């Protein structure tokens, strides 16, 4: 069964620069390699067939090249929409096989987060729960720290964070900190704050609100 | 139309059906055999012709029983056809040498 | 016209089995093979198997345990894959894809998220996130809605039934007490709200539940 | 008889395009392919593409961006290569070469130096270098001429229109304020000068300028 090897697994390039993804076959497969794009939460999308041939639909920015065992997908001038997972796939011998895949990743200019605090909802509260949601949005690089303070005092229990994969709209990252309590515990504290420490500022970006 | 000419015509039609059916079935036999290469219709089609002609490059060939059974039918069709044309041409020529002697 | 149509989700009890559908529209041929491709979370694409609906022959990945059995309904243009005696190993997205017998996967379904657990299905709870009163707005304003206490995966979140794409983050779920929870974020100019409306539509395939929620200012 | 004839130079503004010529003399056949080969400075030979002027079919290096488009004029025996939307990456010498369809490049042109910049063309300034008065001569005497404030590359320097080859260094240009500058050196026996004449001929293809300068003793 033919083995498809995609090194490197991650590829960091700069906006508008040329990028090339390598796919090596364990043995000559002629030109019977096909390349697919998979963005986050998307299904695969045929970019190139038989190593080099365009699919209509696909930017002219995308080309393939190669024969036998060495294959190459190239993007002349990468842009954010190009952020995805690239796979190669052979049709030369049964059974068809896939590459392990390679992540395209853009290094952009540094971007400070836009922070946004959301008091729990009167719809939520009425079901004996309260969740304070802070959004850290469109920052770069992806390294960031989110601290919770209740009435000045730092909090760590009841806190679950999620980071988005790099954004295919702008090469930025985003994150959601959600502080979860019971109506009771939320009712008996004044101020909730959500501080963001990011390389773009020596001073934390803070956002608070008082239940009153 | 004289018979020899019909049967060649018939055999050319019938050869084409064998080349197409052959391509379809070769792929259908060969998928599931690990390492089989005779596993896409277009090059199957090329394989069928390089087979019926007895050219037989070996760039491609079947490795399963039914592939081989399909291959054996394509060959025979090929050879029978390319020998009924000969038999027909031989009967056309014989006829023409009979007229050129007065018979 | 979406060519390959697949369920969003199937929940399956460990040891149990499940039949995945794949209804196909657009040009069909005799020649056509339907393929199935397994993708576990944070892992890549694995080829399971293939079937030719016209002659009904199928082939499968020898290299992995043979859970699956493939079938087609020539009349209803559908392929089925029968994954039997599942465990958590088998929890994945299963794509189906159409190959013209020339070697590439021209078109794929949206796939089916198959979750192997003993837990009950739970539609999500949806809740607005309109700013606090004492929050100063820029040229833009960030709204959101919070989709919590749902199982299994996945959910689909959109804004104004799809007309709002620009300015939208949906965060990956986190899991806590056999329940998933995530937020989605939308950023419209400060003027276009709430004079123009902003509604978050939240589909949960495994419960056959969709819900709307409008993000109005706090009263 | 020079078989492949190519321009010395073309200056091109970044983003712009350029058509390189290659007029062929000597035996032509139907069979013949014209090839183009790119050489960036201090790097080696890269195959761009090929065309058969008789049937007009061309093929190109997939492995590199497809800047080029190839054409021939069957009547005027010329091949053209159309490099479009250039940048500094594309600044190279482009050789054309004739292959009889048997695999080797029997004969090459002198190539065309293509320079992608926004700067204006500048013919060079040529100046003698005859020794200082207080310099004692050996059996040999070194003369030279200085070719400065020219753009773009290249220039060709000879001595007595080519009859003087033995004893001649030409130094690689240096670049300083969007202008090139180089010297050439000639070493004739101390006797054969200035009783016999010594003249430095300096062609600058991109300005269509050639100039002579005689190296006479300082007055
Ligand atoms: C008749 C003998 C039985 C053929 C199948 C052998 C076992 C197949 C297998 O275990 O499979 C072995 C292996 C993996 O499937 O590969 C293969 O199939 C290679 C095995 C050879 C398959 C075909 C051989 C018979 C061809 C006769 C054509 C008729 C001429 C008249």
């Amino acid at each position: 069964d033919i083995l498809l090897t995609q090194s490197p697994a991650i590829l960091s390039v700069s906006p508008g620069e040329r990028v090339s993804f390598s796919c090596r076959a364990s043995q000559s497969i002629g030109t019977d390699i096909h390349w697919y794009q998979q963005r986050t939460n998307g299904s695969p999308r045929l970019l190139i067939k038989y190593a080099s041939e365009s699919i209509s639909g696909i930017p002219s920015r995308f080309s393939g090249s190669g024969s036998g065992t060495d294959f190459t997908l190239s993007i002349n001038s990468v842009e954010s929409e190009d952020i995805a997972n690239y796979y190669c796939q052979q049709s030369n011998r049964w059974p068809f096989t896939f590459g392990s895949g390679t992540k395209l990743e853009i290094k952009r200019a540094d971007a400070a987060p836009t922070v946004s605090i959301f008091p729990p909802s009167s719809e939520q509260l009425t079901s004996g729960g309260a969740s304070v949601v802070c959004f850290l949005n469109n920052f770069y690089p992806k390294d960031i720290n989110v601290k919770w303070k209740i009435d000045g005092s730092e909090r760590q229990n009841g806190v679950l964070n999620s980071w988005t994969d790099q954004d295919s709209k702008d090469s930025t990252y985003s994150m959601s900190s959600t502080l979860t309590l019971t109506k009771d515990e939320y009712e008996r504290h004044n101020s909730y704050t959500c501080e963001a420490t990011h390389k773009t500022s020596t001073s934390p970006i803070v956002k608070s609100f008082n239940r009153n | 139309s004289a018979l020899h000419w019909r049967a060649a015509g018939a055999a050319t039609v019938l050869l084409v059906i064998v080349l197409l059916a052959g391509s379809y079935l070769a792929v259908l036999a060969e998928r599931g055999a690990p390492g089989a290469q005779l596993i896409t219709y277009p090059r199957a089609l090329w394989w069928s012709v390089v087979t019926a002609t007895t050219v037989g490059y070996g760039d491609l060939y079947p490795v399963t029983l039914w592939g081989r059974c399909v291959a054996v039918v394509v060959m025979v069709a090929g050879i029978t056809s390319f020998g009924l044309v000969t038999a027909a041409l031989a009967t056309w020529f014989v006829g023409r040498e009979q007229e050129r002697r007065g018979h | 016209q979406v060519q390959l149509q697949q369920p969003g989700a199937e929940l399956v009890k460990p040891g149990a089995s499940v039949k995945l559908s794949c209804k196909a529209s657009g040009y069909t041929f005799t020649s056509d093979w339907i393929h199935w491709v397994k993708q576990r979370p944070g892992h890549g694409l694995e080829w399971i198997g293939e079937i030719i609906p016209s002659y009904g022959r199928a082939n499968y990945n020898e290299k992995i345990q043979k859970k699956a059995t493939l079938t087609a309904d020539k009349s209803s243009s559908t392929a089925f894959m029968q994954l039997s005696s599942l465990t958590s190993e088998d929890s994945a997205v299963y794509y189906c894809a159409r190959e013209r017998g020339d070697g590439y996967f021209a078109v794929w379904g949206a796939g089916t998220t198959v979750t192997v657990s003993s837990a009950k299905t739970t539609p999500p709870s949806v809740y607005p996130l309109a700013p606090g009163s004492a929050a100063q707005t820029n040229s833009m304003v960030t709204l959101g809605c919070l989709v919590k206490g749902y199982f299994p995966e996945p959910v689909t979140v959109t804004w104004n039934s799809g007309s709002l794409s620009s300015g939208v983050h949906t965060f990956p779920a986190v899991l806590q007490s056999d329940l998933y929870t995530l937020s989605s974020s939308v950023t419209v100019p400060s003027s276009s709200w709430p004079s123009e409306t902003v509604t978050c539509n939240v589909a949960h395939p495994a419960s056959s539940t969709k819900v709307d929620k409008k993000i109005v200012p706090r009263d």
